[PDB]
């Protein structure tokens, strides 16, 4: 194996929220990349609002893209631009397909891979930036690579990112670090859609329990301080 | 008229030389509502098929209104549960609960309960790890010969898990809280003839004093501090105990190098992988747990409380050391440095159980003559 | 059961006093303190050296695993 | 026995629960003490406290008319019964001239009643009754005395 | 009771022959040939 | 040596502490609950009081200061004669039903 | 002393105790979530919807 660091964020702490600016970012990111492998399912347009995008603006991306619904009149199914109730579209049709795609190997699904994989955040961050040269002594079958941080430092994993693969929006830098940091950043959503409001109760719960707590420690002590004060005595001739 | 038996609950004499333990005592009860209220309105959501219970799970922790909430104060709820439990039990040896013979094995049948059913409760949302979670257990049950493949496979649906197996868990999962439920009434029936029993180990008749104010509160307490300590870890931590594989989807064509089921089994689970046999170390899991039964003949000290048994404290926070070890023992791979400790700290617990607590009587008798 | 025909007593006093005619936590600094000691004084000697144990099997159960996977030279 | 005016003497005849209670009205120079004493067996001692609080918040709240008037032509006949003979007028004369100082006559003892009613009542109750800090006492087989606290939370209705 | 690998016990490493039978690992025995019979040279009655 | 042990261990206990006696930390069975019915009442009174205040200080977590602890020489055997005795019925009662 | 007269009005009868709790929690809910979320804001500023609710 081996431990990741434990890089800060604008997350970790336990009441730090996620940048919402770095998001807008990421699903570029998944879009322009990722999405040509990787099959989240479990995710919506719809949910973008009120985290990166708009409802219209976000819209626009389903008008994009062609999704397969609807049983025709004459008995057959088609294609249609896509809404915001539609999840994604899924790359493949299904995961054979994926490993004929590549060298035999599969790509995993990104919905919840975060929480599913030991440090998270850290480990894929430094996943993307561990590549390097292959040690002396090593030898690997085409189509496979290197990288520490995956079990058995043996991967199909063709390199997805390098610095000046596209451009986003307002026109930050496209380093292979950045873009780094957004999608990471984007992941931990999706396995967290609540981390807004997790917080919110995160903080509404502690100046209660702790503004309750010594009050009902105080009528505990109320109510037994009849106990807490009293005396006996043995008074037989 | 059923007023007069809801005074058990309200004019009942209990002592006052109690502690703060004894708020666990009735944390379960909240604890079983709470869990049971949750995994109510929870299971509203659930569906008991493969090919979508997994999504179904994720229908709630993103579609539903505050509902991603409940996947977890049930499920580390689930833990504080445990974390109850055993500082519930090894109470009664170190105060001795346990000589009232009708209450101990109730407090037993309720374990086997639970650890069964809570077996059923993980293996739901096909985290790979309920799939195989499922298998290594289950597939022990063909360590007995001549039958052990027959039940196996009876209870698998099959001749291995499949959809069949997941539908008969989830309805032997939604119920035997309820069985519990009652059962509770029943753990409380045989005390109510006798009543509590304090730490000092005396009959403390004397001084048995009302309930409605004084221990309602401090129960109250405790149950805040639950939900605190339950609040917390779902706010701020709840990834913690539940596994991260567990929301992987399942695929039987495939394994984690490293398995392990949910953190309470393992100090169980370490002593059965001890043992390079089989069926060798199958008896010893069950005799394990069913060793409460057998510790009341046991009861060697004419007192009853480790408070006034010195040595008793010696050998109990000891035997602390050997669960929380196999705890962590259990939950790590097999390798040699770890395959000498469970060689020992199996044999370790078996130990100080059945020949040094008892030991201990037969001196502190003898020390002080009687 | 209840009150009433528990036991015997005999030639006892019992006095006490409302809760509203005396501050809830008089002397807690003042006087808990001490007691906490005295209660800790008491029971560490019978608790903690298990745990101290544990911390160093944790210790070494680590140390040993981690050179075991480190390689050997051959 | 059942008979009775008083609800607590009629059940207390009814189910034979206590043997004897008596009232009082102690005065002394700033404060006196209202109270009661009552006797019964270890097996009834709870009971008669939930009614005996059960009068108390009665009349704190809810005092009926006609029953203030047979308490007004109670104490009548008390203290004029009281006073039969000379001994007992020398007792309140030599007391009233302690604590009241003039003495009081008997027409002014009876208009000072004449202008009570269950309006007054109901401050008066709830001024000294209701949610004190009540004084206890017990000698005997008190296994059943319940505490303190649960007899103050007994004090005020709901 | 897990799965191994093509070319294998991952979880505790024991090695198999590419027929599967274990020359190095915990693995006792080597693994379990069910019972079959084969229609044709092409197809197969696995049970 | 032994006796410096007995002394020792029995303020490692702590229940000379809390103003108690050997005898009264006695688990109960039907055996000792005759035994204690048979005590007189100027021992038997003076058995609860040392009880009932040992919980109330149970209770606070409190003990009694130094003076008042329980010496090992006055703790006295008060309970045995009575309870062996009962042992010598029991017997008695058994194998005489052999 | 200001808990004496706050005794005498309000905690006194039980009709009106349950009504001080209702009303004051009425309006003590109106400031607890006012309280958390500017403070929610006041540590993550720059980085949620409101804060960028004026560009789009
Ligand atoms: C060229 C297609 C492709 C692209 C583009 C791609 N991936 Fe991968 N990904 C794969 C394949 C194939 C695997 C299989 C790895 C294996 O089999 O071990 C994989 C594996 C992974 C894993 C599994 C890690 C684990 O612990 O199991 C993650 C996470 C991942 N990719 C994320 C990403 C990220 C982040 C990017 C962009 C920086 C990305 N993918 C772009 C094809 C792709
Ligand atoms: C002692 C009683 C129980 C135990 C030990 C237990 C155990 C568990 C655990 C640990 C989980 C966690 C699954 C996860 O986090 O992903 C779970 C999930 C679940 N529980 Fe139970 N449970 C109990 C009672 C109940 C009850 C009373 C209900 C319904 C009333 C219920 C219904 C469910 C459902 C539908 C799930 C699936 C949710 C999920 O997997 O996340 N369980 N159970
Ligand atoms: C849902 C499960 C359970 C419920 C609802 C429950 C309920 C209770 C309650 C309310 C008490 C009184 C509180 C106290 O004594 O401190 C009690 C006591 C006790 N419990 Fe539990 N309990 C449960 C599980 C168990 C288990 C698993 C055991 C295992 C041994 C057990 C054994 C005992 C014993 C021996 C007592 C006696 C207390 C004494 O001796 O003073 N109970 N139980």
């Amino acid at each position: 194996e081996l431990h990741p660091p434990s890089y800060p964020w604008s997350h970790r702490g336990l009441l730090s929220s996620l940048d919402h600016t770095s998001i807008r970012r990421g699903f570029q990111v998944y879009k322009q990349v990722c999405s040509s492998c990787h099959s989240m399912d479990y995710v919506a347009y719809r949910h973008l609002v009120g985290v990166c995008y708009t409802e219209d603006e976000a819209k626009a991306l389903a008008e994009e893209v062609e999704v397969q619904d609807g049983p025709n009149e004459d008995g057959e199914m088609f294609m249609r631009p896509g809404k915001l109730s539609d999840y994604f579209p899924k790359p493949y049709p299904n995961p054979e397909a994926a490993r004929a795609a590549n060298n035999g190997a599969l790509p995993p699904d990104l919905s919840y891979i975060v929480r599913a994989r030991h440090g998270g955040e850290d480990y894929v961050f430094s996943l993307l930036t561990g590549y390097c040269e292959p040690p002396t002594g090593v030898s690997l079958r085409e189509g496979l690579y290197f990288n520490p941080y995956f079990p058995g430092q043996a991967i199909g994993m063709a390199p997805p990112i390098y610095n000046e693969v596209l451009e986003f929006d307002d026109g930050t830098p496209a380093t292979m670090s950045q873009v780094a940091k957004d999608v990471c950043t984007f992941l931990r959503w999706a396995a967290e859609p609540e981390h807004d409001h997790r917080k919110r109760m995160g903080l509404k719960m502690l100046l209660m329990m702790g503004l309750l707590l010594p009050l009902v420690y105080a009528m505990k002590r109320h109510k037994w301080s009849v106990l807490k004060s009293r005396k006996l005595a043995y008074r037989p001739p | 008229l059923m007023k007069i038996v809801n005074n058990a609950f309200i004019d009942l004499p209990a002592p006052s030389n109690i502690s703060s333990w004894w708020n666990f005592g009735s944390l379960l009860g909240i604890c079983l509502i709470l869990q049971i209220l949750t995994g109510l309105f929870l299971a509203m959501h659930y569906t008991s098929d493969t090919t979508t219970a997994f999504s179904s799970v994720t229908h709630i922790c993103r579609d539903v209104n505050y509902g991603w909430i409940i996947r977890y104060m049930h499920a580390n709820g689930a833990s504080m549960f445990f974390i109850c439990l055993y500082m519930h039990v090894g109470r009664g040896l170190y105060y001795g609960s346990y000589t009232f013979l009708e209450t101990w094995n109730i407090g037993v049948i309720l374990l086997l309960t639970v650890m069964a059913t809570a077996f059923m409760g993980y293996v739901l949302p096909w985290g790979q790890m309920s799939f195989w979670g499922a298998t290594v257990i289950t597939n022990l049950l063909s360590a007995i010969p001549y039958i052990g493949t027959n039940l196996v496979e009876w209870i698998w649906g099959g001749f291995s898990v499949d959809k069949a197996t997941l539908t008969r868990f989830f309805a032997f999962h939604f119920i035997l809280p309820f069985i519990i439920m009652a059962i509770a009434m029943v753990h409380l029936l045989f005390l109510h003839e006798t009543g509590s029993n304090n730490p000092t180990g005396i009959s403390s008749d004397v001084d048995k004093i009302p309930f409605h104010p004084y221990y309602t509160i401090k129960d109250i307490l405790g149950a805040l501090l639950l939900i605190l300590a339950l609040m917390l870890l779902v706010l701020f931590a709840p990834d913690l105990l539940g596994d991260p594989d567990n929301y992987t989807p399942a695929n039987p064509l495939n394994t984690p190098p490293h398995i392990k089921p949910e953190w309470y089994f393992l100090f169980a689970y370490a002593i059965l992988r001890s043992i390079p046999n089989k069926l060798g170390g199958v008896l010893a899991l069950a005799f394990s747990i069913l060793i409460l039964a057998l510790i009341p003949l046991l009861h060697t000290s004419k007192q009853r409380s480790m408070m006034f048994r010195p040595l008793s404290q010696c050998l109990f926070w000891a035997l602390v050391a050997d669960l929380l070890t196999l705890t962590w023992i259990g939950g790590q791979p097999v390798e040699h440095p770890y395959i000498t400790i469970g060689q020992l700290a199996s044999v370790l617990y078996f130990l100080l159980i059945l020949v040094l607590m008892p030991t201990a009587g037969t001196i502190e008798n003898k020390l002080l003559k009687w | 059961r209840q009150f009433g025909h528990l036991t015997r007593v005999r030639h006892v006093i019992t006095y006490s006093l409302s809760p509203f005619e005396q501050r809830a936590f008089p002397h807690y600094f003042s006087k808990g303190i001490p007691n906490v000691l005295r209660r800790t004084r008491a029971c560490i000697l019978r608790v903690a050296p298990p745990f101290v144990a544990f911390y160093l099997v944790y210790t070494w159960g680590t140390q040993e695993f981690e050179k075991s996977k480190r390689k050997n030279p051959a | 026995g059942a008979h009775l005016s008083s609800p607590l003497a009629s059940i207390a005849a009814t189910n034979k629960l206590c043997q004897s209670f008596q009232t009082f009205n102690i005065c002394y120079a700033d404060t006196g003490l209202l109270g009661a004493h009552f006797v019964c067996d270890h097996m009834s001692i709870d009971d008669m406290m939930f009614v005996l609080q059960g009068q108390w918040m009665r009349l704190c709240t809810s005092a009926t008319e006609s029953e203030v008037l047979r308490g007004k032509n109670l104490l009548r006949n008390a203290l004029v019964s009281h006073l039969d003979g000379t001994t007992p007028v020398c007792e309140d004369i030599g007391r009233s001239l302690l604590t009241y100082g003039r003495r009081i006559p008997l027409a002014e003892w009876e208009s000072r009643i004449a202008e009570v009613d269950a309006r007054v009542v109901r401050e008066v109750c709830s001024k000294y009754f209701y949610d004190q800090c009540p004084a206890v006492a017990g000698f005997g087989p008190i296994e059943q005395l319940p505490d303190y606290n649960r007899i103050r939370s007994g004090m005020f209705w709901l | 009771g897990c799965v191994p690998i093509a070319n294998y016990c991952p979880c505790h490493g024991s090695h198999y022959d590419a027929s599967g039978r274990i020359r190095k690992g915990p693995a006792p025995l080597n693994l379990e040939v069910p019972s079959y019979e084969f229609t044709s040279d092409d197809m197969v009655i696995v049970g | 040596w032994l006796e410096g042990i007995r002394k020792w261990y029995y303020n490692a206990a702590g229940f000379n502490k809390l103003g108690l006696m050997r005898d009264d930390t006695i688990h109960e069975n039907d055996d000792v609950k005759e035994a204690i019915r048979r005590l007189p009442e100027n021992l038997y009174d003076d058995r609860v009081f040392r009880i009932k205040r040992a919980l109330d200080l149970s209770m606070r977590q409190q003990i009694l200061p130094k003076e008042q602890w329980t010496k090992y020489e006055e703790d006295k055997s008060y309970l045995e004669p009575y309870l062996k005795e009962v042992i010598r019925e029991r017997k008695e009662r058994e194998e005489w039903a052999k | 002393t200001l808990t004496a007269r706050l005794y005498s009005l309000l905690f006194r009868r039980t009709s009106t105790f349950a009504l001080t709790i209702v009303v004051g929690a009425l309006f003590f809910e109106r400031a607890f979530d006012q309280g958390a979320d500017a403070i929610y804001e006041h540590i993550n500023e720059g980085k949620l919807w409101k804060h960028i609710k004026h560009k789009y």
